[PDB]
RNA sequence: GCCUGGCGGCCGUAGCGCGGUGGUCCCACCUGACCCCAUGCCGAACUCAGAAGUGAAACGCCGUAGCGCCGAUGGUAGUGUGGGGUCUCCCCAUGCGAGAGUAGGGAACUGCCAGGC
RNA sequence: UCCUCCUAAAGAGUAACGGAGGAGCACGAAGGUUGGCUAAUCCUGGUCGGACAUCAGGAGGUUAGUGCAAUGGCAUAAGCC
């Protein structure tokens, strides 16, 4: 899940993010969740919190992801012993800032609200907040 | 049609910009129609509680400022990143 | 040059002169006609092909070139320097003195044009004859002839545009579809 | 994956900078690649080889940033 | 327009005369007429011109782009940059073949005065 | 003043879209081709001799503020030096300050020579 | 041991089995210089040609070419003659 396919790199820099980035806005729905906190979010965590929005929103429409990692992390044990380059790849890691959208979508429920996005939603790092696509 | 009281403001640039969003007040602008671009301070919440109508934005309203009324129209806005909150606003003379 | 005082007159006069139309420096024109023939395989002889080749010239303002494949390496049994063809392109005068003899008296060895389907797609009238050999074309010592090389020869206007070459050409008899 | 060998010869970078002369040879900046960002117009030559900005005459440099789109220009002129 | 070549190889003079500095001759011809005019040292102002435009030697032809008419500028630009002092002057075609009527303009401004 | 050509300068204010417009003048098509000249073949190219045909293509100018392009003021991103903290961020002092957009600017300007009115 | 780029900081230097590739020659021609020229790619269309050997035209591009690393140059061609 959530890999980029045929790349010319796979060994990229960890280093820091300023963690400000951009406004909210929406682009593929008319709702959307915005992540409130700052920092790292993991495949298995962007999995793990699709696979219970997706049940928030029991068998409605489709949930566009709005954060898509492309960076790749290696995990090598200290039994070769060490020092001899990095390993395979463990994890894939995207950028979060309180601003950004992890997801939208517009074939919402109709009881949105009371379930999914603003509540029902589970697995995540930090707590976010529901957002809409605004006219002003 | 709005009419709202605001004060020319004393200082300028982001150490000033910074010092006037203090939660009280926020800054604007009105420019064009022929006259000088005016820069203005603005309440933080009455205001932001008057723009919750379309009209703040799609028909003429008044500014008071310096004793002198202002007829206006709304032509862009900026809002914090990651909530509702205005951070600094753009009239042009009716 | 009598169909050159012809072209020059009744051809291409009216076109456009139903409409609001007045231009006189718009009007179509051809100049060169793109010609080959089959040279074969046989390079070491060179004294039959020789004969016919200038047989050919002699109504040509051009002599044969030698030419080279542009394809020849790895599927073809031949390398680089292959012969295959000499061109012997058709222009000017001798266009207007082949138009003399075509359609008037080089017509009964060519194979008549019933079946054709043919279009021009690129502005300019491009149409190929598909005559396939050469016509044994009567100017002087042709009485001789009863067997003929392989022909190439395909025509191309100064033009805008197709239907400009489609009034132009008609004037050559080919019928474009048929 | 190890070492890299990764060179260590040369820095080919600036020298020439401001108002610049030169009282028997100008030179200005010795830079390698250099042919196709800023070109060099009046008595200053160069563009083989050569990777200098060397002068047939007597006179300084000033720089130019005027020219058609592109082109900037490394222009000398006696005084 | 047609002419892509004809810019091609005048280029080549343009830039190869402005690391050489001094004077260019600026020739140029069309069917109707002829025309050259010496660039001074500073590569940016004229300093003597002739052509079949100027009435003072194009009234006395019966066509303005004849090879005699081409050799008449050459003698009248040659005699005008000689009455000015000038000699060593670069040659510049503007992109032409030089044979014809600009080779004849060089073979009359030659034997008129102009070095070249 | 206006029109054009060359060398160009400046090089998008010089662009695009769409329309208008010139043959006195210049400019291109055009009208021909011995000779000097040219063709792995050719007056095709290069080249010469010119005025019957034309203002089309080509060349040059221009209206049009719709978009590009240039872009104030205000704010934003970032940031030099300093004080703290709730600490790779925030708050304060004091300076600098894009990128994008707005209003405004903008459908250039010009040196030398020459022909034309 | 030799060569280049990035990490490397709006000069250079500048560490990490940090990120990645090359050389220990070859061309008398692929040197010199003067003259002429310049791609790719697709579509259309036609014999001797088995499925495909032709090149002309349009659509279009400095998205072809160069002794090789990567960097950068190159049509004013160093590319093709």
């Amino acid at each position: 899940m959530l890999q980029p396919k045929r790349t010319k790199f796979r060994k990229m820099h960890k280093g820091r993010n300023r963690g400000l980035a951009q406004g909210t806005d929406v682009s593929f729905g008319s709702f959307g969740l915005k992540a409130v906190g700052r920092g790292r979010l993991t495949a298995r965590q962007i999995e793990a919190a699709r696979r219970a929005m997706t049940r928030a929103v029991k068998r409605q429409g489709k949930i566009w992801i709005r954060v898509f990692p492309d960076k790749p992390i290696t995990e090598k044990p200290l039994a070769v012993r060490m020092g001899k380059g990095k390993g395979n790849v463990e994890y894939w890691v995207a950028l979060i800032q309180p601003g950004k959208v992890l997801y939208e979508m517009d074939g919402v429920p109709e009881e949105l609200a009371r379930e999914a996005f603003k509540l029902a939603a589970a697995k995540l790092p930090i707590k976010t907040t529901f957002v809409t696509k605004t006219v002003m | 049609m709005f009419t709202i009281n605001a004060e020319v403001r004393k200082e300028q640039g982001k150490g000033a910009s910074r010092r006037l969003r203090a939660a009280n007040k926020f800054p604007a602008i009105i420019y064009g129609g022929k006259e000088a671009p005016l820069a203005i301070e603005l309440d933080h919440d009455k205001v932001m509680n008057m723009q919750a109508k379309a009209e703040f934005y799609s028909e003429v309203l008044t500014i008071v400022v310096d004793g002198k009324e202002i007829k206006v129209k709304a032509q862009d806005v900026q809002r914090h990143p990651y909530k509702p909150k205005l951070q600094h606003i753009d009239f042009v003379r009716a | 040059a009598k169909l050159h005082d012809y072209y020059k007159d009744e051809v291409v006069k009216k076109l456009m002169t139903e409409f609001n139309y007045n231009s006189v420096m718009q009007v179509p024109r051809v100049e060169k006609i793109t010609l080959n023939m089959g040279v074969g395989e046989a390079i070491a002889d060179k004294k039959l092909l020789d004969n016919a080749a200038a047989d050919l010239a002699a109504i040509s303002g051009q002599k044969p070139l030698i030419t080279k494949a542009r394809k020849s390496v790895a599927g073809f049994k031949i390398r680089q320097g292959y012969p295959i063809g000499c061109k012997v392109t058709l222009r000017g005068e001798r266009m207007w003195e082949f138009f003399e003899r075509l359609i008037t008296i080089a017509v009964p060895r060519i194979r008549d044009f019933r079946g054709l389907s043919a279009k021009s797609f690129d502005g300019r009238g491009n149409y190929s004859m598909g005559v396939r050999e050469q016509i044994i074309f009567p100017e002087i010592d042709y009485d001789k002839v009863d067997r003929v090389r392989g022909l190439d020869i395909t025509i191309t206007t100064t033009a805008k545009s197709d239907e400009e070459g489609r009034a132009l050409l008609a004037a050559f008899d080919f019928p474009f579809r048929k | 994956g190890g070492s890299t060998r990764n060179g260590r010869d040369s820095e080919a970078k600036r020298l020439g900078v401001k108002r610049f002369g030169g009282e028997s040879v100008l030179a200005g900046s010795i830079i390698v690649r250099q042919r196709g960002t800023k070109f060099h117009a009046g008595a200053n030559v160069g563009c083989g080889r050569d990777h200098t900005l060397f002068a047939k005459a007597d006179g300084k440099v000033k720089f130019e940033v005027k020219g058609p789109k592109n082109r900037k220009f490394i222009s000398i002129e006696a005084e | 327009d047609k002419k892509s070549a004809r810019i091609r190889r005048a280029t080549r003079a343009r830039r190869k005369l402005q690391e050489l500095g001094a004077t260019r001759l600026v020739v140029h011809r069309t069917p109707r007429h002829i025309y050259a005019q010496v660039i001074a040292p500073n590569g940016s102002e004229v300093l003597v011109a002739a052509s079949t435009v100027e009435k003072a030697i194009a009234e006395q032809l019966k066509y303005t782009g004849n090879k005699d008419a081409a050799a008449a500028v050459g003698k009248a630009v040659a005699e005008r940059a000689l009455e000015k002092g000038i000699k060593d002057v670069s040659f510049d075609r503007s992109g032409f073949q030089y044979h014809g009527r600009v080779q004849a303009l060089a073979d009359a401004a030659r034997e008129a005065g102009l070095q070249f």
